[PDB]
RNA sequence: CCCAUGAACGAGGAAUUCCCAGUAAGUGCGGGUCAUAAGCUUGCGUUGAUUAAGUCCCUGCCCUU
RNA sequence: ACGAGACUCUGGCAUGCUAACUAGUUACGCGACCCCCGAGCGGUCGGCGUCCCCCAACUUCUUAGAGGGACAAGUGGCGUU
RNA sequence: AGGGCACCACC
């Protein structure tokens, strides 16, 4: 019994990806991974697998669970997922170089692959309609 | 037994902590299977208001706010014994209620 | 900016006089003694603290410094 | 093997409404080509079989997330309500549409209530909107 | 016989602070290191790379401070700045047992010759006795040192069970295991002490530290036999485990000494207004030709014992 | 029942109703503030406790009987205590009320601010403060600061280290203001101060001078 | 595995004729992308935009005005369509279309009004008015007409790619131009 | 709430406001007010940029002679 | 010496610690449906249950406590260096 | 006369 949990996030947007052996299946949600919407952002998606091809995932079967933020939050969380839970599941099972293989290809074609965007909404101060913006001033 | 259980309530973490582990000494002492303190959402209650009594001038706003953190905590002992654990002193400012 | 305040430079330079046999060129080491050898009330004072004693210990084996006396 | 999870979701609502209005039995409240379908529309559906559709897509979403009643159908099917010069806002679908929606659908007994509260599908409405997935699937391929 | 640069390896992404080996697996060796992880490398000893990581054992919150080996070297002991110690199953890779109960960083952990014994020094100025299921003995913390204890050793001689360690308060202490009572006591060295090492037979002991000086003393006699100097401060020392030699990480250079003629054999310098990376750490080879040697540049060199 | 919400903003309100109505009814007896305990035991900090107390506890026994009243107490559920504050020099309030009925005697401003911030000094303040305002002098209104010490205004500390008192003296002109702040010193005990220092002080350990070994010296235990 | 834009157009043929502009044109190699939506931080340090693959800069600069703002799907929508557009029109690359537009489209000189004096333009300002240029061109063809806005921005990218006076670009720039020489 | 009625307005002169990163802007959702109740305000998330890393020209403030 | 800074709250990190039927995950058992074909250790399930007479392990995800973590610390350049 | 600072200044 070989498997991994590891999670990828952007804004409120969390998604665990189960990683254990298995025959080449990705689903998200129970769904294919082709499947979700929105459909202009599928190839963010794909994006690890085009990378890594097909071979690297032909021996695990990743089930992805996602909540919280909006379309893209949930999207971009999912590659990361994705991609994190690949790099896990080969440092644990298989040896350290073909890990490092990968997260090289991972790292050169996007950081955000691996690593979290930090980036938060400000809290809305008064006196203005938002973090920064305050509201016009008139003299006259 | 009865499984006991005791919510405590607090507007200071740190005295609700040692309240806790006191507690929770205690019952491991008596040698009795104690489910750890698990720890509710903390609640923030918030008053946002104007600082200025009158009127005039900016509008500047205050923001108070209110913390109340809850702890539960499992017990699997007689009502006396518990009873017994529950009369340590008790630090101010926490709230101990216990269910049967 | 990154300017350290009179109490950062005078705090490191103090300790620098009285225990300049247990520091050395690592901010990490630097930062166990400072810990160990004072009282500083917050983590992030003592960090400074500790990298401002670096950057000092730098510069006194490169040459004397005329703040401190050891 | 094909379930609902594995299709295209607008083919798929597409195919059971052809299903339903196919098979024909399914009750049809009278006044379906008066009545708009919330308050914040504007106009009655484009579509004169717009009832099929609504009944797929309440099939499907019991199939999905069981247990849902006519206040969560009009949840579901709520949008932005324009307010004229006033700003827009949160509005939910007819409570008259989703309840006789829901019972057209138990008339052709593909969902019976729940223990629970609500609606769920019986063991023939799964039935057959997997045996429509696998037809829209069998489609697509 | 002079040693020359074989190989380096390139795992790691902080300071390797301490390197291990186990005469089972010539090819297999273990580098703690800076980066919270431990590093097990698989030595090809091929011409692209002499070793590569095979694998790496994570589970620690801060720097990986020290490692040794099981002597069937199928476990190894870790500790850390954590203050924990861990206890990792090479085959898998994962924690069997974790040591609680240092209060500061755990500086130094060993392993006793038949393995049933675990010793630990941390910052908290205390040594622990621990067994193999990560229960705490013994603590000292009367009779110990009034700084941070540095380094602890075992004696490898049955004949007498010993434990030596030394600390920043530049002493050098010997407990009798038995009772992990005082021995003996060394006053010689002026400052703060990094190593501790222990001769193969159990006679000697090697202590280096902030000055610079190596000094030798008799476990058995119990008196300082003689001191030997290094220009820079000693970050470790290792004896040879068929030679009749002492080496030192003094400063960015090794330093062997003869201790037979008390005399320097080589000097290991890497090739270069930048301080030189510093040597933290060595290790013998089982068979005593290959020696090991981590750096600050997150780098492991290995050198070899050419004629 | 009631809500975990609506429950702690009650028991608020009513220590702030029962705070208010001590200090009206215990101005002149040095009251400083009050502690609820949960019978409901209620202690009333006082500098001087006998007039708290009363003839044969006449008062206390008053003041148990109208809070019980007002506040719905079960009869005998509640009990009244009278304690002394320790430090009477460091209690803000207590020394804005002494100030107060200085000021309500007839003394002048100047000797009654200054003896008041020589007794705050004596006690053992870091430093305080003492503000008065208003028609001190003739019709047009002014304020007088006397400072003594070390005193500190922003950030975190201000809220430990500072004790602050503010208080009306009802004249015959009109009202004056009185102000009071204290900075504690700082005590590791905890009685007399905040027991975590000011942030921005370290303290640095002196070293233990040592002589280093001349020759190499081994000892047998 | 070579990547290609939208899973179409390659990178590998594109050329950047001007030296100047090689290193602002960010459209190849490490900078060739499955979609020109990268959510990056590219605005975090200055000249770091320069990063910023060229397709996605145009994408961002599609959402205006105000109406429009954030709506990154959309335009991301809008080029893929417009770059088939501008590949049935011409029978090119679309990358290499666009590149070209932008070369012809950053203006060279112009006056800083400090009477004004001439003065050159920094590569990195060429490729930014070049690509504000473009979308402003193409939005203002757009309102108020039938024609789609991916339509528009086809039309506007091949007439600057060519160097036609049909271009809003080309016009913009070669006002610009003609009034830094009157000021040189 | 329903049916019906279907005005100006085709991007706004002189002038002028706010703002540099999860920011501006778009978008909705809570709290306050509240029997009835948001075109306000105070918070929240969601989508998510162009431009700049400079200056004392304008408006001010400050320092020196 | 006050103010600035320090400070308090907040945001981001921890597959390390503490530990949860008013949070879950994974595993297993039962059930529903699809695929005869390639019917399986298959797929989907916010369907039920597994300390709660007795029947399963854990804390990645959630919650919230402790501690850690960043210091212009490392390298290059400029600077009176 | 010279020198600083600020999207409640400008560029
Ligand atoms: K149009
Ligand atoms: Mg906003
Ligand atoms: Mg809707
Ligand atoms: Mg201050
Ligand atoms: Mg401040
Ligand atoms: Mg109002
Ligand atoms: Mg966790
Ligand atoms: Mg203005
Ligand atoms: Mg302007």
């Amino acid at each position: 019994l070989q498997s991994v949990q590891v999670f990828g996030r952007k804004k409120t947007a969390t998604a665990v990806a189960h990683c254990k052996r298995g025959n080449g299946l990705i689903k998200v949600n129970g769904r294919p991974l082709e499947m979700i919407e929105p459909r202009t952002l599928q190839y963010k998606l794909l994006e690890p697998v085009l990378l890594l091809g097909k071979e690297r995932f032909a021996g695990v079967d990743i089930r992805v669970r996602v909540k919280g933020g909006g379309h893209v939050a949930q999207i971009y969380a999912i590659r990361q997922s994705i991609s994190k839970a690949l790099v896990a599941y080969y440092q644990k099972y298989v040896d350290e170089a073909s890990k490092k293989e990968i997260k090289d290809i991972l790292i050169q074609y996007d950081r955000t692959l691996l690593v979290a965007d930090p980036r938060r909404c400000e809290s809305k101060k008064f006196g203005g309609p938002g973090a920064r913006a305050r509201y016009q001033k008139s003299y006259r | 037994i009865h499984r006991i259980r005791i919510t405590l309530t607090s507007r200071n973490v740190k005295s609700l902590e040692k309240v806790c582990a006191d507690l929770i000494r205690g019952a491991k002492e008596k040698n009795l299977k104690v489910k750890g303190p698990v720890r509710m959402p903390t609640k923030t209650l918030r008053i946002t208001t104007r600082k200025t009594p009158c009127g005039e001038g900016s509008k500047t706003w205050d923001r108070f706010q209110m913390r109340i953190h809850k702890r539960l905590i499992d017990l699997h002992s007689p009502s006396e014994i518990v009873k017994q654990i529950t009369s340590i002193s008790i630090e101010p400012g926490v709230e101990v209620e216990v269910t049967i | 900016g990154r300017v350290r305040t009179k109490t950062v430079k005078k705090a490191a330079r103090v300790i620098i006089e009285k225990y300049y046999t247990r520091l050395g060129n690592d901010f990490h080491t630097n930062k166990r003694v400072c810990e160990e050898i004072a009282i500083i009330p917050s983590k992030k004072l003592r960090n400074k603290i500790a990298g401002y004693v670096t950057h000092l210990m730098k510069r006194i084996q490169r040459g004397p410094v005329r703040g401190i006396s050891i | 093997g094909v379930t609902v999870k594995d299709v295209n979701q607008q083919e798929f609502v597409r195919a059971l409404a052809a299903f339903l209005k196919k098979s024909g039995k399914l009750k049809v409240p009278e006044w379906v080509d008066t009545v708009k379908l919330a308050k914040h529309k504007e106009l009655a559906p484009y579509d004169e079989n717009w009832f099929y559709t609504r009944a797929a897509s309440t099939a499907r979403h019991l199939y999905l997330r069981g247990g849902a009643g006519v206040g969560s159908m009009t949840k579901i099917y709520g949008g932005r309500q324009r307010n004229g010069v006033m700003p827009s806002h949160f509005s939910r679908g007819s409570k008259s549409v989703a309840r006789r929606v829901l019972q057209a659908l138990e008339g052709l007994k593909m969902v019976e209530k729940d223990q629970d509260g609500g609606r769920k599908l019986t063991p023939q409405g799964q039935r057959d909107l997997d045996r429509i997935a696998g037809q829209v699937a069998a489609a697509n391929k | 016989e002079q040693m020359t640069l074989r190989g380096t390896l390139k795992g790691h992404n902080g300071w390797v602070t301490q390197i291990a080996t186990t005469p089972q697996f010539p090819d297999m060796i273990l580098s703690a290191s800076r980066d919270k992880t431990i590093i097990m490398w698989k030595l090809t000893r091929d011409e692209t790379n002499y070793g590569i990581p095979q694998r790496a054992l994570r589970g620690h919150s801060h720097f990986v401070s020290d490692v040794v080996i099981s002597s069937d070297g199928q476990f190894a002991l870790s500790g850390s700045w954590d203050g924990t110690l861990r206890l990792w199953d090479l085959t898998t890779g994962t924690t069997t047992r974790r040591f609680v109960g240092h209060t500061k960083d755990v500086l130094s952990v060993a392993f006793s010759s038949d393995n049933r014994q675990i010793v630990s020094g941390s910052r908290d100025k205390t040594i622990k006795l621990w067994n193999t299921l990560g229960v705490c003995k013994y603590t000292v913390q009367d009779e110990s040192h009034s700084e941070w204890v540095s380094c602890v050793r075992f004696s490898p001689n049955s004949s007498n069970p010993i434990i030596v360690s030394c600390g920043w308060d530049k002493l050098v202490k010997v407990w009798n295991l038995a009772n992990c009572k005082l021995k003996t006591n060394h006053i010689g060295h002026t400052g703060y002490l990094n190593t501790v090492t222990v001769s193969p037979d159990g006679s000697l002991c090697a202590s280096g530290g902030k000055d610079g000086q190596a000094m030798l003393w008799d476990l058995n006699e119990g008196k300082h036999l003689y001191t030997l100097d290094g220009g820079d401060i000693i970050n470790a020392l290792c004896f040879s485990p068929n030679r009749y030699w002492l080496c030192a990480a003094t400063g960015p250079s090794i330093k062997i000494w003869d201790l037979e003629g008390k005399i320097i054999v080589d000097e290991l310098k890497q090739e270069v207004k930048a301080e030189p990376p510093q040597c933290t750490s060595l290790a013998w080879s089982a068979d005593g030709q290959t020696l090991f040697a981590g750096y600050t540049d997150n780098l492991v060199r290995v050198w070899q014992v050419t004629i | 029942q009631i809500s975990k919400k609506r429950k702690f903003v009650a028991d608020g309100i009513f220590k702030a109703e029962l705070n208010e109505f001590l200090t009206r009814e215990l101005a002149e007896d040095g009251y400083s503030g009050v502690e609820v305990r949960v019978r409901t035991e209620i202690i009333i900090l006082a500098t001087r406790t006998q007039n708290v107390l009363g003839e044969k506890g006449r008062r206390i026994r008053e003041l148990t009987a109208v809070v019980q009243k007002r506040f719905g107490f079960p009869e005998g559920s509640v009990e009244l205590y009278a304690e002394k504050v320790a430090t009477r020099g460091l209690c803000a309030i207590a020394q804005a009320e002494s100030l107060r009925y200085k000021l309500l005697g007839g003394l002048a401003v100047r000797r009654a601010c200054y003896g008041v911030l020589r007794f705050i000094m004596e006690s053992g303040a870091k430093g305080c403060e003492v503000v008065v305002s208003g028609k001190l002098r003739g019709q047009r209104a002014k304020s007088m600061k006397f400072v003594d010490g070390l005193m500190i205004h922003s950030g975190d500390p201000v809220n430990y280290y500072v004790d602050t008192a503010v208080r009306h003296v009802l004249l015959r002109q009109g009202v004056l203001g009185i102000k009071v702040k204290i900075m504690l010193p700082w005590d590791p005990s905890g009685k007399i101060g905040p027991k975590k220092p000011l942030p921005d002080h370290v303290s640095i350990v002196e070293p233990k001078d040592e002589i280093l070994p001349t020759t190499p010296i081994s000892e047998q235990k | 595995p070579d990547i290609k834009l939208f899973g179409k157009w390659s990178t590998d043929d594109v050329q950047i004729n001007d030296i100047s502009l090689q290193d602002y044109i960010a459209v190849k190699e490490k900078y060739a992308k499955y979609l020109p939506h990268s959510a990056g931080r590219y605005a975090a340090k200055r000249f770091r935009k320069a990063q910023c693959p060229i397709v996605e800069r145009l994408t961002n600069s599609m959402m205006m005005h105000g109406r429009n703002n954030g709506k990154k799907l959309m335009t991301v929508r809008i080029v893929k369509h417009a770059f088939e557009i501008i590949h049935l029109l011409t029978g090119e690359n679309p990358l290499q279309v666009l590149v070209n537009a932008i070369i012809n489209s950053g203006p060279r000189e112009d006056s800083t009004r400090i009477r004004r004096q001439a003065v050159d333009v920094s590569p990195l300002r060429r490729v930014n008015q070049a690509i504000w240029l473009l979308c402003t061109g193409a939005r203002e063809a757009a309102f108020r007409n039938i024609k789609t806005i991916a339509e528009c921005l086809a039309d506007e990218l091949i007439n600057a790619a060519k160097g036609s006076s049909n271009s809003y670009a080309i016009k913009k720039k070669d006002e610009l131009e003609r009034v830094a020489k009157s000021n040189r």
